[PDB]
Formats: C-alpha cells, sequence, structure tokens
C-alpha cells in the first residue's frame, strides 16, 4: 500500500530500447488491453520529457491476447535486490501465474519513467502511445522481490498446514512441488488457488543422460570408425578413456562396409570404457556466481538434444526434447518451445535461467521467435554459426 | 476576446551536474544590430520573447542573415534527453486529401518557465558604449533540441478528440504538417476541414497545397505514387563521395525501380562489369514508372528473383503489373554461402520491411521447388523456417547442387585421404589411399595444412567414379563441406564443389587423427 525506494545501479542510466515492428491484429490487442489498463490506473500516458523505452509485444498462452513487456535491459540495469533445492527433488511440480496480484502495489514514483514503453503505429503514420507504469510490471525483478513479503503472508497458512509441499517463487510465476497423486495434486491446486482467491511437470521423471556405446555382434570399418570418433570425444569428458586397440583394428586399407571381428584385447578394451562410463563425471559442481550455459543441436524429426554446464566438458545437466504439438512442420515454432522448456527446468533447478547457444541464424530467430512465445520471462540467447561435429555423439 | 485554450507546458531539465550555457557575444557591424533590435521588438511585441536583467548568467549567441539567428548548439549539449518517414507504398486510397501546415509552429507552443532562464541572449549595443539588451525565450526557440519532441507532444494532445469524434477520416502526422483524408463526398470533406481548421484554432494554432504533393523525395499523385526524379551526376572523374552519392541515389531509386544493381559501385567503396552496370541503371530509368497505393482488401504478394552474384531482387504487389513497391537485397560478407541460405535472409528483410509497412507478412512466390526447400531444411543442421509460400517457375531456379550421403555406400570405392604443409617452408604434400590398392601422393609448393587437406579430398574427387567414400581427419574441411556452399571465394573449394556436382553419391566420413587409424597416413605427407 506504500511505495518502496527503488533506485538504479552505480551509474547505469535507464533503459533506450528501439521498439520493434509489430503486426495490426497484435497492435489493436495492445490498445484495447492498454485502453483498459489505462482505466484502472495501472499505467498513464508521459510526454516527450521521458527518453526512455522498453519493448512490448502480444502473446496468447487461451484466446485471450496478453501483454509482454521485454524487461531484459531494465532487469540488468536494474540494482541488485534461497534457492529450495528440495524442489528438483519433488516428485511432481506445478507452475502458477500469480501476475494479478502485481498490479495491486504502486511503483516508486522516481523509477516509472524507467518503465516507459511504446505501443508503435503501422507505416509511421502517426506517433506511437507512450505509458508509464504505475504500479509494479509484470517481467521486471524487482517486482516478486518487493511482493516477496505480502506473497509470504499470503501463503503462510498453507505452508503451516501441510509441511510437505515446496513453495518458490520465479518472476511472475509460482512454483508448487509434492509428493501427492496427480488428481489429488489437482484437487489441491485447486484449493491453494481459491486460497489465494480469498487474499504439469515432472522433475522426478528427469535425470542426467549417459554416454552409450553400440552393442553388436559384427562391427564394420565405419562402425569402428565413428566408435573410436566418440571415445575420443568422450576422453575429453572421461579420465580413462583408451582407444589404442580399436584402433588397432582399423589398421590397413579396408572398405568402410567391410566387417572387422573383434580382438579380444578389443573387446577388452571397450567394456573397460562402458564401465567407465557408467561412472557419473569427475569433480562436478554448481557456482551461484557463475552463468550457466544452455547448447542446443538439432537432430531431426522433431528431436532436440540440449546440455547445460558452467564449464566446458563439464554437464550440470543433459537433456533431450521429441515433444510433438502441432510444430512438425516449423523448426523454429520447435526451437521455442524447447528453449521455453529448458528455462523452466533450469529456473526449477537453480533459480535462475541461463544463457542460450542457438543453431540459427540471428535474422530468423529475431524475426520469428515472439509467435511461438508463451512464457512472462525471457532468457539471454547467442547464435552458433559453425556446425557441431559432435551432433551425432549426442544422438 | 474568446478566451484560448491553454497548452500545458512540458517539465525541461538539464543534464544532471551541468549548467545552463555560457558564452560571448560576438562582435556584430551596426545593421545587424539595428535589424536585430527591430525584430527583437516585434518578437516582444508579439509575446513570443521577453526582456530580462543582469540576474541571469547565461548567454546565448546571437547572429543575423533580416532574420535573426540563434546558436544553441552548447544549450543543446547541456539540455536533456528527449523522445522514420512513412512509406507512400503503405498508404490507403482516399476520395480526398488535404495537407495543412502550421505556421509559426514552434512558436505558437509555451516554454517550461524554469527553463526560459537558460535560453537567455544578448544583442550587442552600437559601439559597445553601453549595455547590451537582454532577451529570453517564451516559447519553443528555432533550432533548440527540444522543441520538437514537446511541439508534436502538444499537437498530438490537442489532436485526440477531434480524431476520437470523426472515425470517418483518417489522420496522419509528420512534423509539421497534418495530412487528413477521407472518402467522404468533396463538399462534406471541405467542410470537416474546416472543422478541424476550427479546432486547431480554438488552442490558438494557423493553418492555411494540391496534388500531387512533392514530398521527402516522393511525388503523391491521386491514383498513385513515385519518387521525384533521379540524377545521376556525369563526370570523367568519380570521388569517393561521387560513388557514395550514387550509391544512395541508386539505392533510393531502387524502391520504385526494378532491377537496380549497386553491387559492382559498392564494391568500389571498400570495370567493364561496372560500366555496363550503370548503363543499365540509365536504361531503366529511361522510362519512369508507377506505384500504387494499398488496398487491404485483397491479398499482399511478394515475389523474389535471383539476379545473380549474391544479388536478388523483390517486387511486392497485390495485382499483377501493378507494383506496390520494389527492392533489393545484397548478399552478407561471407567465406562461403549458398543461394538458399541466401534466399532465407531476403524473405526475412521483406518481411520486416513489410510488417513495417503495412503491418502484415505477405504471401512469397519463390523460385525453388517445394521438394528442394523440403529436403534442405529438413536435412540442414540450423533451425530454419519461411512463412506461407509457393513456387513460380521464373528461371534462374534455386536448387541443390548436390547432397552428402547418410551412410556409406555399398560396392563404391573408400578414398583414405590426407595432407599436411611445413609451417615455416610453407611446402607439403596432399593425397589418398584406397582399398581397391589405389594411390596418390602430390607434392606442393607455398601452402598450409587446410589447404593441403581440401587439396587431398579434391584429388579424391577427380580420380573416382560416380559413387565414392571419402575418409578424412580434417574437422576443417568436414566443416565447410557440411555448410554445403554451392559458391566460395576460395578456387580450391570451387572446385571440389564442381567435383560434388558431377557425383552420384558421395558419403563423407570423419576420424581422429594420430590415433593410428589403419588406412589413415600423416606419414606420406610429414617427409
Ligand atoms: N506533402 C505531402 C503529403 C500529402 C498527403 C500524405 C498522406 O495522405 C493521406 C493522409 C491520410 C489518409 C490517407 C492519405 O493518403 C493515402 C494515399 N493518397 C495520397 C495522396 C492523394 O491525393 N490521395 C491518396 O489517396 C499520407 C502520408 F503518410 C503522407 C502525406 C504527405
Ligand atoms: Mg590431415
Amino acid at each position: 500500500i506504500e511505495t518502496v525506494p527503488v533506485k538504479l545501479k552505480p551509474g547505469m542510466d535507464g533503459p533506450k530500447v528501439k521498439q520493434w515492428p509489430l503486426t495490426e491484429e497484435k497492435i489493436k490487442a495492445l490498445v484495447e488491453i492498454c485502453t483498459e489498463m489505462e482505466k484502472e490506473g495501472k499505467i498513464s500516458k508521459i510526454g516527450p520529457e521521458n527518453p526512455y523505452n522498453t519493448p512490448v509485444f502480444a502473446i496468447k498462452k487461451s484466446t485471450k491476447w496478453r501483454k509482454l513487456v521485454d524487461f531484459r535491459e531494465l532487469n540488468k540495469r536494474t540494482q541488485d535486490f534461497p534457492h529450495p533445492a528440495g524442489l528438483k527433488k519433488k516428485k511432481s511440480v506445478t507452475v502458477l501465474d500469480v501476475g494479478d496480484a502485481y498490479f495491486s502495489v504502486p511503483l516508486d514514483e522516481d523509477f516509472r519513467k524507467y518503465t516507459a514503453f511504446t505501443i508503435p503505429s503501422i507505416n509511421n503514420e502517426t506517433p506511437g502511445i507512450r505509458y508509464q507504469y504505475n504500479v509494479l510490471p509484470q517481467g521486471w525483478k524487482g517486482s516478486p522481490a518487493i511482493f516477496q513479503s505480502s506473497m509470504t503472508k499470503i501463503l503462510e497458512p498453507f505452508k503451516k498446514q501441510n509441511p510437505d509441499i515446496v513453495i518458490y517463487q520465479y518472476m511472475d510465476d509460482l512454483y508448487v512441488g509434492s509428493d501427492l497423486e496427480i488428481g489429488q495434486h489437482r484437487t489441491k491446486i485447486e484449493e491453494l488457488r481459491q486460497h489465494l482467491l480469498r487474499w504439469e511437470l515432472h522433475p522426478d521423471k528427469w535425470t542426467v543422460q549417459p554416454i552409450v556405446l553400440p552393442e553388436k555382434d559384427s562391427w564394420t570399418v565405419n562402425d569402428i570408425q565413428k566408435l573410436v570418433g566418440k571415445l575420443n570425444w568422450a576422453s575429453q569428458i572421461y579420465p580413462g578413456i583408451k582407444v589404442r586397440q580399436l584402433s588397432k583394428l582399423l589398421r590397413g586399407t579396408k572398405a568402410l562396409t567391410e566387417v572387422i571381428p573383434l580382438t579380444e584385447e578389443a573387446e577388452l578394451e571397450l567394456a573397460e570404457n562402458r564401465e567407465i562410463l557408467k561412472e557419473p563425471v569427475h569433480g562436478v559442481y554448481y557456482d551461484p556466481s557463475k552463468d550457466l550455459i544452455a547448447e542446443i543441436q538439432k537432430q531431426g524429426q522433431g528431436q532436440w538434444t540440449y546440455q547445460i554446464y558452467q564449464e566446458p566438458f563439464k554437464n550440470l545437466k543433459t537433456g533431450k526434447y521429441a515433444r510433438m504439438r502441432g510444430a512438425h512442420t516449423n523448426d523454429v515454432k520447435q526451437l521455442t518451445e524447447a528453449v521455453q522448456k529448458i528455462t523452466t527446468e533450469s529456473i526449477v533447478i537453480w533459480g535462475k535461467t541461463p544463457k542460450f547457444k542457438l543453431p540459427i541464424q540471428k535474422e530468423t530467430w529475431e524475426t520469428w521467435w515472439t509467435e511461438y512465445w508463451q512464457a512472462t520471462w525471457i532468457p539471454e540467447w547467442e547464435f552458433v554459426n559453425t556446425p557441431p561435429l559432435v551432433k551425432l555423439w549426442y544422438q | 476576446m474568446v478566451p484560448i485554450s491553454p497548452i500545458e507546458t512540458v517539465p525541461v531539465k538539464l543534464k544532471p551536474g551541468m549548467d545552463g550555457p555560457k558564452v560571448k557575444q560576438w562582435p556584430l557591424t551596426e545593421e545587424k544590430i539595428k535589424a536585430l533590435v527591430e525584430i527583437c521588438t516585434e518578437m516582444e511585441k508579439e509575446g513570443k520573447i521577453s526582456k530580462i536583467g543582469p540576474e541571469n548568467p547565461y548567454n546565448t549567441p546571437v547572429f543575423a542573415i533580416w532574420r535573426k539567428l540563434v546558436d544553441f548548439r552548447e544549450l543543446n549539449k547541456r539540455t536533456q534527453d528527449f523522445w522514420g518517414i512513412p512509406h507512400p507504398a503503405g498508404l490507403k486510397k482516399n476520395k480526398s486529401v488535404t495537407v495543412l501546415d502550421v505556421g509559426d509552429a514552434y512558436f505558437s507552443v509555451p516554454l517550461d518557465e524554469d527553463f526560459r532562464k537558460y535560453t537567455a541572449f544578448t544583442i550587442p549595443s552600437i559601439n559597445n558604449e553601453t549595455p547590451g539588451i537582454r532577451y529570453q525565450y517564451n516559447v519553443l526557440p528555432q533550432g533548440w533540441k527540444g522543441s520538437p519532441a514537446i511541439f508534436q507532444s502538444s499537437m498530438t494532445k490537442i489532436l485526440e478528440p477531434f480524431a476520437a469524434q470523426n472515425p470517418d477520416i483518417v489522420i496522419c502526422q509528420y512534423m509539421d504538417d497534418l495530412y487528413v483524408g477521407s472518402d467522404l463526398e468533396i463538399g462534406q470533406h471541405r467542410t470537416k476541414i474546416e472543422e478541424l481548421r476550427q479546432h486547431l484554432l480554438r488552442w490558438g494554432l494557423t493553418t492555411p497545397k494540391e496534388p500531387p504533393f512533392l514530398w521527402m523525395g516522393y511525388e503523391l499523385h491521386p491514383d498513385k505514387w513515385t519518387v521525384q526524379p533521379i540524377v545521376l551526376p556525369e563526370k570523367d572523374s568519380w570521388t569517393v563521395n561521387d560513388i557514395q552519392k550514387l550509391v544512395g541515389k541508386l539505392n533510393w531509386a531502387s524502391q520504385i525501380y526494378p532491377g537496380i544493381k549497386v553491387r559492382q559501385l559498392s564494391k568500389l567503396l571498400r570495370t567493364e562489369e561496372a560500366e555496363l552496370e550503370l548503363a543499365e541503371n540509365r536504361e531503366i530509368l529511361k522510362e519512369p514508372v508507377h506505384g500504387v497505393y494499398y488496398d487491404p482488401s485483397k491479398d499482399l504478394i511478394a515475389e523474389i528473383q535471383k539476379q545473380g552474384q549474391g544479388q536478388w531482387t523483390y517486387q511486392i504487389y497485390q495485382e499483377p503489373f501493378k507494383n506496390l513497391k520494389t527492392g533489393k537485397y545484397a548478399r552478407m560478407r561471407g567465406a562461403h554461402t549458398n543461394d538458399v541460405k541466401q534466399l532465407t535472409e531476403a524473405v526475412q528483410k521483406i518481411t520486416t520491411e513489410s510488417i513495417v509497412i503495412w503491418g502484415k507478412t505477405p504471401k512469397f512466390k519463390l523460385p525453388i521447388q517445394k521438394e528442394t526447400w523440403e529436403t534442405w531444411w529438413t536435412e540442414y543442421w540450423q533451425a530454419t523456417w519461411i512463412p506461407e509460400w509457393e513456387f513460380v517457375n521464373t528461371p534462374p531456379l534455386v536448387k541443390l547442387w548436390y547432397q552428402l550421403e547418410k551412410e556409406p555406400i555399398v560396392g563404391a570405392e573408400t578414398f583414405y585421404v590426407d595432407g599436411a604443409a611445413n609451417r615455416e617452408t610453407k611446402l607439403g604434400k596432399a593425397g589418398y589411399v584406397t582399398n581397391k590398392g589405389r594411390q596418390k601422393v602430390v607434392p606442393l609448393t607455398n601452402t598450409t595444412n587446410q589447404k593441403t587437406e581440401l587439396q587431398a579430398i579434391y584429388l579424391a574427387l577427380q580420380d573416382s567414379g560416380l559413387e565414392v567414400n571419402i575418409v578424412t581427419d580434417s574437422q576443417y574441411a568436414l566443416g565447410i563441406i557440411q555448410a554445403q556452399p554451392d559458391k566460395s571465394e576460395s578456387e580450391l573449394v570451387n572446385q571440389i564443389i564442381e567435383q560434388l556436382i558431377k557425383k552420384e553419391k558421395v558419403y563423407l566420413a570423419w576420424v581422429p587423427a594420430h590415433k593410428g587409424i589403419g588406412g589413415n597416413e600423416q606419414v606420406d605427407k610429414l617427409v
């Protein structure tokens, strides 16, 4: 009910960021929505004395258009304001959208000028409509940090009632972990929702994927060459990998399709390598100070692979993604959904989003990613233009 | 007196830590001084400025050319920060269109009182025997940094209610002008224009052109639009600036004019081709063409053609033979590339431009087979997408020139290749051995490892049948070939491409070097 003073970092000016072009329907939706928000005092029009601008577009979570603000620049420019590690160990986790509460808290008068945004016009026929936020905006990192106390006071009775449930909060989203059954889980979620009114993920079903080698009765030259390549790659990750006895088989010049019988030394070496690969990775730790890096590779046929790490050849997590919903004919949609899922998992495990390395040209991604994006937050990303040789090694 | 509706000022501050500008007044002739005295006198009579005293330390230099010229560059440097032209092809056809340019634009809008202290200037007296005459602005000065923003914001603020009350008309606003338009009758339209002038007059804004309109390098006619005539400077000596200006003019012409090429002239800013290019440009600029306006009820179509040498051209239209606009796309700087990627980029560009201009993505007509694109995007390691499109056959067609096998080929000879070079002497060797006994090693002067591995692969391609397997230890060569260029800067790579095109089936395997993998010989090229 009272505004807590908010400032910026030591010497960082407020965000000035170009608004990117929007289609006509999205502009309409934003006009209607922002009119309704203007009527409710949530935002207010501003003049030219405000230099600052933050990007804004429109999505669909539901056929109702939602307003999304790209608060990345503002978040990194906003001054710096207890991760429940038992959240990733829970049987099930459900995510809720508690953003609707953020608009009940007034914002510090001095900081509003930094939350300025522009609804753009087609063909620049008229000046864009500029607004500023009067309340806590969704997408800002300061909003959950400010509403944290209120959220605590609201969620106190539910937490004291049954402490088998973990509750975490990230941005506009509220994560709830439990060990119950899906039906009882949904009734519990209904009771929690109506508990918030008065005021489906499975973390246990993910793992860290091992490196597997083929089991064959007969090996071709090509098979063994791929095997030696893969093991040579794995040598960077594991200490005791050796390939000299397998390479010993490849000696001489032979056709790729010719079958080469394994020796006893080769089979022994291969087995030793298997035993080595069955072990976890040596000395893999998480550093809360460093940055999380997510790499994604396109495997084709809806298949995508990914690795989250901090130092090269030291994976904090690895996973696959073959989920198909209406995405069959579109690569970019697939990549967008994949990036979203990976970011969510990262939020659950470490309480923060990673930096992505997308196997896509900058122009394509920049053009189309906002069409398929259903998430209230946004991560950081970069683009890898050189094809990785290691693709099939993660396949 | 009917009271004028008050215009609420916009609060203005300087940059933090900075103070207002202080600059000594320049010596002026007597005529200049008299002229400035008269001008400032009548301006003071009108109420645009006011006389001040010694209490103001800030001084802004002034000249006379009459007409007063106040130089606020220092004030502009010390004043705070304040918050794209409409494209003719995006405009919608209206039975009537009226232009209204408000006179005394900046001088009709009041200035924030607490900032007037900083716009102070001094008129030098005659013979400097008496203190100079002091003045300060009460409205937006000409040449001040914050004038246009405040002006246009005030303008919008006043314009909102009339626009809301009249949905049957469309109003555009650029800077100091208003462009109204409607499909009403002439009398009704002219009447509503009079009403608008009255509404603006209520707030104290004075307003008065007829087609064709000469606007921002464009010519706007009722049923069509074009560009103002392009003049290509003719001189036997072309300087860097001349080439920059020519490139700018040709780029500006390329929106309406199809087939404009600027690759050579832009390449000279880092021949017979260039002269023939510019001559063809003069050939296109011979008979002028007109673009049409936009109709929301009809589909939006963009058609693309390969112009050759990394150059692409596109036409955006709704009906055949009648273009909304046109354009071109030059390939990005790169060592390798193929037609499909460049086409994709071009599509992206056209898409963004389209969303800017019409607020929608057009349907595409592309010179590529559905099958080709299918193969491409399905096998390409990067993620890639194009919006809705159909195949139009207008050669040259974009195609995939070669495709690498996913698996080793049976009955096909297996070429184990390798190349190496000495760093200091730049001496190297490149060659291959196969399972049928076929060998070759070639020595090379002036080369590197990469060049010799590429050369080895090329050798394998030259001396092999229609189907071949190839083993290499080079991550470099495999890296280049897995990018699938159909053209390259390096002649060797182009030759390898030329070889691949002739092949039926090619499988390209990779192994780690120096692992003692048989058939792979680093020992032949190390000598
Ligand atoms: N000088 C000048 C200038 C003049 C007019 C401009 C302009 O007319 C319009 C303003 C509002 C609605 C529609 C308009 O035009 C559509 C196309 N169009 C043009 C001329 C004509 O005679 N008829 C017709 O249909 C729009 C604009 F964006 C800039 C304009 C600039
Ligand atoms: Mg080599």
